[PDB]
RNA sequence: CGCUCAUAGCGACGCUGCUUUUUGAUCCUUCGAUGUCGGCUCUUCUUAUCAUUGUGAAGCAGAAUUCACAAAGUGUUGGAUUGUUCACCCACUAACAAGGAACGUGAGCUGGGUUUAGACCGUCGUGAGACAGGUUAGUUUUACCCUACUGUUGUCAAUUGUUUGCGUAAUAGUAGCAUGAUUUAGUACGAGAGGAACUGUCAUGCCGGAUCACUGGUCUGUAGGUUUAUUUGACAAAAUAGUGACCUGCCGCUACCAUCCGUUGGAUAAUGGCUGAACGCCUCUAAGUCAGAAUCCAUUCUAGAAAC
RNA sequence: CUAUGACUCUCUUAAGGUAGCCAAAUGCCUCGUCAUCUAAUUAGUGACGCGCAUGAAUGGAUCAAUGAGAUUCCCACUGUC
RNA sequence: GACGGUGGCCAUGGAAGUCGGUAUCCGCUAAGGAGUGUGUAACAACUCACCUGCCAAAUGGACUAGCCCUGAAAAUGGAUGA
């Protein structure tokens, strides 16, 4: 194996575990987590959960830098 | 030619044109060499043997 | 009426029948090899610890197939290994009824394994003070000449010998209020030379190693998972309640028939589930580990690339109910009867064998390490968690 | 039929649905649909389903296409089971939804074969391999 | 080679029909001359006949 | 009949049988009520062996069949139609063989039929009404008892020391079964067309035992978020909504919806021989004995005896 | 008789099934025949109809609206399987 | 050892004892059917019928009925009562 980013997910894959997705247009998609799949296929930057930290630091508690916007 | 045969490979990265990949496998066998000069255009036989 | 099919195979195999709550925790030996090698340095019989499983990827060798090597992960099962410290020997005697033991030979070396034997003596169930010595533990230096006299005896007497051997795990975290006793069959060479060896390993204490190789076929001995109280439709392989319409929870529907009058033995039907023996065969073991205290401890897998970079093997924390390594390992490939409290009594395969994939040696590359929310792949993970912040993840739950 | 399985059977049994499950004829022959009559090889036991190729052969018929190939069954390829599967390897391909092909007897595929193809299905049937060039 | 209708067999050596009807342009530009041999494979009939 | 040729394979006319898986004959048991039929479910059983293995025949060159034996160890399917067995097509397959077991199985099921009350149609009947004539709707009750069985405590009070270790293994049960591709080999075989095997190699079906490294599944982890309505003056933080809904989601349990694992010795059967008589020869047999099945019994595996 | 039986002749019990309609909830034979619908249909639906034993207020034929009505077929949110 | 007239006549290039058919007779001998099969394109060759050598005294058929076997398969395990 080797890493390789999931394709929606700064999350890179442990070279290990995960899943992977062709769809129609026949493309690599790698994947780790269901959450990440999910996101995907809305096509949104997270949104309803904590876990990525890109929600934590734009929630503040952690990250304590640009605050306020 | 509808791209991506492999994933993650070095056949799109090379991209060949009849260069170096496609050299190999030209002489036990020519690899889809067009033998008998197939039909381009729709048939019209006037096909025969003969002496 | 004719069946109407086939299949019907009885659900579940009858080889189990009585399905009972198997006795021993330790894997319950009933069963070794025989011979007269020159070595006789193989004793049977180990008795490690599961402590979880992890995952590897190792290139394959097998030709032959769709490709001859190539990766692919395989699970893998780690189980502590600590030491078999051997307090005494017992010899035996061959006649009509089966064996006997007439009575053991302890020699000293150690007395731990002693009050696991222990509290549980006289009136309220248990005292702290013994009452019995009337089956248990001698003296040391008058103990010896009874052995000497004993040794010429059980020399003499062809029947086989095993040696009383015991694992350490109050070495471990688990403090084990249970007796871990086993059995190890000596085999190889003379009779005389057995006894010679056992009486040898009582001034010793073995660990795996000398038993079984980086390759090689274990057949493991366990204590399935006691699941409790449970039907049928869980316990066997029966299709369910026909319909939501039916009028039943827990049921097969036929049980026996009017046929001879009165149910059939083998019948479907829910009890307890399987926390049997079950002997799994023909393990082949990928690694023996050395062992981790006192340096071992960052040294599980060795150079970048085939070992990779540095680490201990173990699944990180101290978990919420669980285990974590501490001594050297045996990455058994996949699956063990029970689950993490448990002992996998190990002996060498009775029909050792040669096939094809029993016996070819093999390499490593990438190596697992669990729970992925909360923690990432070890080291590597750590580092980078951390660059990235350390308010946000670093990887380390207490 | 056909039956030539390749080395191995490239490993376990997966499929997207057993008979009566519908997917497309990836196809350039007028068949529009392929709908499951049952799988070959499936020898199968009491009450389970003819169950879903990963790359094998399977009684079918086009259901909705051309007239002329609607009606009359049909030997075909499946080529992408949207319900997963892992390898011997370690990946967990998946689909967008479920795919195959009509063919012929031996195995063939009649014109060229549309979208992406797993590379299993290619091992199995060479003639797949030969007539795409998208094999991933 | 073996391109414009030629399956060369085995089982034809050690007694085989396995006939078929075919041709390779097969012209000599050898020294100063011309030779129009031609691969002719005639399948011919197994039973006496106009065929 | 079968070119030839009674018995390879059939086998007229005729005779002897078995069988209780057809239905009748019967009315011995039950009308102070055995719950009628079918289908689902599930064990076990019989062989009249469909496949399998080992064999013997052939009108057996090969593949392909056909016939015989040993043999019930293991397998014997998915649908469409019908109340339905029976039936009747499609579809895979190694094969889709026959059956039994109060026409196995209604305090296991639904009730589709049949068997009541309501009705409809037809026919019959002056009519009340009839119809193995159709049609449609029409409460499937009770186990808390005895046993048998599943699993579990307890006892082992003469399993002998006020008691407790580690063992033994009698007895019982027992499991793996089968396919495909490839090699062999386009070789043998065969006029040709076609077209094999012993062995090896890699996988699958079903089955059996585990497991959860991976992935998928789920959520009272009410663990976090998103949002509705409400309430607590607002912000906030909480509640109610009997888990408010939604998205994630851990441990855990689990999915051929994932993974790993399921051996080897003797004893025989049919059958093929060997020496070899009865019967100077001759004969697998009478004395004697060689090989030899999925068989038998052990090995391995579950339990562990008022057994040590 | 080329014939479905228009038409004639006769017999009983007076008349002798007209228009319609149908293997219909009415048809035993019956899984009727032909056609479609299906991969496959004793199911449904169109047609045929010497109709066991259809049929004109015993009411015949059709049909909008309606129906906890009976049947089927397709899409229909796939734990019935 | 198992000969001759002789390839008897037919059919038939040929089928000579023997695809197949018919008549089926005699010579010489202890002994040999115009021939039981195998075989040969067919002849032959072998084998039989038929005769003698040796061994050295019993042998051959055909039935009859006593026990045993074959026939002789069905369903929970299994009954000369054990």
């Amino acid at each position: 194996m080797k890493t390789s980013l999931c394709n929606y997910s700064e999350f890179k894959i442990y070279p290990a575990r995960g899943m992977k997705f062709v769809r129609g247009d026949s493309k690599v998609f790698h994947f780790i987590n269901t959450k990440v799949e999910s996101l995907f296929f809305r096509k949104i930057n997270p949104r309803d959960i904590r876990w990525s930290m890109v929600y934590r630091r734009i929630y503040k508690n952690t990250t304590t830098d640009v605050s306020a916007k | 030619a509808p791209l991506e045969p492999t994933q993650d490979g070095s056949a799109i990265e090379t991209c060949p044109k009849g260069e170096e990949p496609r050299g190999d496998e030209q002489q036990v066998e020519s690899m889809t060499p067009k033998p008998v000069l197939q039909e381009e255009n729709n048939q019209e036989s006037f096909i025969a043997f003969a002496r | 009426m004719s069946h109407r099919k086939f299949e019907a195979p009885r659900h579940g195999n009858l080889g189990f029948r009585p399905r009972k709550r198997a006795a021993r925790h330790q894997g319950k030996v009933k069963s070794f090899p025989k011979d007269d090698r020159t070595q006789k340095v193989h004793l049977t019989a180990f008795m490690g610890y599961k402590a979880g499983m992890t995952h590897v990827v190792r290139d394959l060798e097998k030709p032959g197939s769709k490709m001859h090597k190539k990766e692919i992960v395989e699970a893998v099962t780690i189980i502590e290994c600590p030491p078999m410290y051997i307090v005494g020997l017992v010899g035996y005697v061959e006649t009509a009824q089966g064996l006997k033991t007439y009575k053991t030979v302890w020699a000293q070396h150690l007395s731990d394994n002693f009050r696991r034997r222990l509290y549980k003596n006289w009136y309220k169930s248990k005292s702290k003070k013994a009452f019995t010595k009337y089956v248990k533990q001698y003296e040391t230096e008058e103990g010896k000449k009874s052995i000497e006299a004993s040794l010429q005896a059980i020399k003499k007497r062809c029947s086989v010998v095993r040696v009383i051997a015991h694992t350490q795990v109050h070495k471990l975290k688990l403090t084990q209020k249970k007796a871990h006793v086993l059995e190890i069959q000596v085999n190889g060479g003379s009779i005389v030379e057995k006894v010679n060896f056992a009486v040898a390993n009582f001034e010793k204490t073995v660990n795996v190693t000398g038993v079984f190789a980086e390759n090689e076929l274990i057949d493991v001995i366990g204590v399935t998972k006691g699941k409790g109280f449970n039907g049928v439709i869980k316990r066997w392989g029966v299709r369910k309640l026909p319909r939501k319409t039916h009028k039943g929870l827990r049921k097969v529907a036929c049980i026996g028939a009017w046929h001879p009058s009165r149910v059939s033995t083998t019948v479907p039907r829910a009890g307890q589930l399987g926390y049997h023996h079950r002997v799994e065969r023909n393990k082949k073991i990928y690694r023996i580990g050395q062992a981790q205290p006192e340096d071992g401890k960052q040294i599980s897998t060795g150079k970048t690339e085939f070992d990779l970079t540095e680490k201990t093997i173990n699944p990180m924390g101290g978990f919420a109910h669980y285990g974590m390594v501490k001594h050297e390992f045996l990455m058994l490939k996949g699956c063990v009867a029970g689950p993490r409290k448990r002992a996998l009594t190990l002996r060498k395969s009775i029909t050792t064998q040669t096939g094809r994939a029993a016996l070819e040696k093999i390499t490593l590359k990438f190596i697992d390490t669990s729970s992925k929310f909360g923690h990432g792949l070890h080291q590597t993970a750590e580092d980078k968690t951390k660059y990235f912040g350390v308010k946000k993840s670093r990887s380390t739950k207490a | 039929m056909s039956k030539a399985q390749a080395v191995g059977s490239n490993y376990r049994v997966s499929l997207g649905l057993p008979v009566g499950a519908v997917m497309n004829s990836a196809d350039n022959s007028g068949a529009k649909n392929l709908y499951v009559i049952a799988v070959k090889g499936i020898k199968g036991r009491l009450n389970r389903l003819p169950s879903a190729g990963v790359g094998d052969m399977v009684m079918a018929t086009v259901k909705k296409g051309k007239p002329e190939l609607r009606k009359k069954v049909c030997t075909g390829l499946v080529v992408r089971q949207r319900k997963h599967w892992k390898r011997k390897d370690g990946v967990y391909i998946y689909f967008e939804d479920n795919a195959g092909v009509m063919c012929n007897p031996k195995g063939e595929v009649k014109g060229n074969i549309l979208g992406p193809v797993a590379k299993e299905c290619s091992d199995l049937w060479p003639k797949v391999a030969t007539n795409a060039g998208t094999i991933v | 080679g073996k391109l414009r209708y030629m399956d060369s067999r085995e089982d034809e050596q050690i007694r085989g029909i396995t006939m078929k009807s075919s041709a390779i342009s097969l012209h000599y530009a050898t020294g100063n001359e011309e030779y129009l041999i031609n691969l002719i494979d005639s399948p011919g009939h197994v039973d006496f006949s106009s065929e």
